[PDB]
């Protein structure tokens, strides 16, 4: 079936394995394990890494008979659009592009935190920046069950990914605002995916690459 | 006529915006433009943005930002992929969107180096860097490319404006980063051509524009 190439981390593959489990995609994973060592040995990628057949080689990728897409929005537009779970009207469209971009935004905005080594006396300047970001996003949320409506599209997989994980960082950053709570609630509540979340291959951490200096591992 | 005049709102800068002002030149798409200054001096004063950017109705302030009456949008691919999905210059098929998908994030990958680059204060020992990495990056992208008139195979789209702005950028960065890659002269020949894009090209504000914005450590003053 589809295969699904990434480190054996949580980072960008998660939005992705979730939304191939709600799907109930066939599909198998090739985990890439790092090297631990002051040398973080990725060899088991790189010897690899050409001898794919990829356009761009790049972690992750997902192979779909001939089809091999790289880059995480571009592999989840597609298995969106191959279950049609995208934003049909140009309204949910604009909602889907603007969504996709600014989530991705605070993604790179967590990870550059926890990469670099004075996340000490960054963490602070993070924090108490946090809430306004949430804001808006509640705001955008508002009373809908899900961000493109009542119907639940692959944004919301990407959304999920980055709330749930600003909160396994900090509990408490999602209680001033309910209405995101209930979002993570009602996305676990999904059949597929608290199946998925007792199943094995749940793989929720380590968040990070191992040379991270949070949620490393 | 049209007479949308939809306002774009960017820093008095090429940046972000430049991939934007083309497609809609290109698209005639009637568009009226707003520029923000920048502070010069060391306090790098940027209030001229911050003052209304509470009170233009957006959800996530932020620049760019087009608003088209009753649709305001913010950040970049979400504006092109906006004007172009309205005049058809996105993937018809299956096979063109996964190429325009990988295309524009594929772009945002290789523009961030560049930003980073010419942004940082180590931009000159970090410069030499980004040079011996670049043919790698370039090549690809005539891998990808290959005997296609456009990125997405044989049609126009909002990638290929994305794809110019940084080969451009690079060829600005280094001219003859590209020789090696005839494929690329190609497609920016091509591009270039277009009677839209080259009286812009041409065009006098055009060439008053700086390539960043004046904290960047290249680029942040006008070329030709």
């Amino acid at each position: 079936p589809m295969t699904l190439g990434y480190w054996n981390i949580r980072g960008l593959a998660h939005s992705i394995r979730l939304l191939l489990e709600y799907t109930d995609s066939s599909y198998e994973e090739k985990k890439y394990t790092m090297g631990d060592a002051p040398d973080y040995d990725r060899s088991q990628w790189l010897n690899e890494k050409f001898k794919l057949g990829l356009d761009f080689p790049n972690l992750p990728y997902l192979i779909d008979g001939t089809h091999k897409i790289t880059q995480s929005n571009a592999i989840l537009r597609y298995i969106a659009r191959k279950h049609n779970l995208c934003g049909e009207s140009e309204k949910e469209q604009i909602r889907e592009d603007i969504l996709e971009n600014q989530f991705m935004d605070s993604r790179m905005q967590l990870a550059k935190l926890c990469y670099d080594p004075d996340f000490e006396k960054l963490k602070p300047e993070y924090l108490q920046a946090l809430p306004e970001m949430l804001k808006l996003y509640s705001q955008f949320l508002g009373k809908q069950p899900w961000f493109l409506g009542d119907k639940i599209t692959f944004v919301d997989f990407i959304a999920y990914d980055v709330l749930e994980r600003n909160q396994v960082f900090e509990p408490s950053c999602l209680d001033a605002f309910p209405n995101l709570k209930d979002f993570i609630s009602r996305f676990e509540g999904l059949e597929k995916i608290s199946a998925y979340m007792k199943s094995s291959r749940f793989l929720p951490r380590p968040v990070f690459t191992k040379m991270a200096v949070w949620g490393n591992k | 006529s049209c007479e949308s005049s939809m306002v774009l709102g960017y820093w008095d800068i090429r940046g972000l915006a430049h991939a934007i002002r083309l497609l809609l030149e290109f698209t005639d798409t009637s568009y009226e433009e707003k520029r923000y200054t920048c502070g010069e001096a060391p306090d790098y004063d940027r209030s001229q943005w911050l003052d209304v950017k509470f009170k233009l109705d957006l959800d996530f302030p932020n620049l760019p930002y087009l608003l088209d009456g009753k649709n305001k949008i913010t950040q970049s691919n979400a504006i092109l992929r906006y004007i172009a999905r309205k005049h058809n210059m996105c993937g018809e098929t299956e096979e063109e969107k996964i190429r325009v998908d990988i295309i524009e994030n594929q772009v945002m990958d290789f523009r961030t180096q560049l930003i980073r680059l010419c942004y940082s204060s180590d931009h000159e020992k970090l410069k030499p860097q980004y040079l011996e990495e670049l043919p790698g990056q370039l090549k690809q992208f005539s891998m990808f490319l290959g005997k296609f008139s456009w990125f997405a195979g044989e049609k126009l789209t909002f990638v290929d404006f994305l794809t110019y702005d940084i080969l451009d950028q690079n060829r600005i960065f280094d001219p003859k980063c590209l020789d090696e890659f005839p494929n690329l002269k190609a497609f920016m020949c091509r591009f270039e051509a277009l009677e839209k894009i080259a009286a812009y090209l041409q065009s006098d504000q055009f060439c008053k524009m700086p390539i960043n914005n004046k904290m960047a450590q290249w680029g942040n003053k006008p070329v030709c």
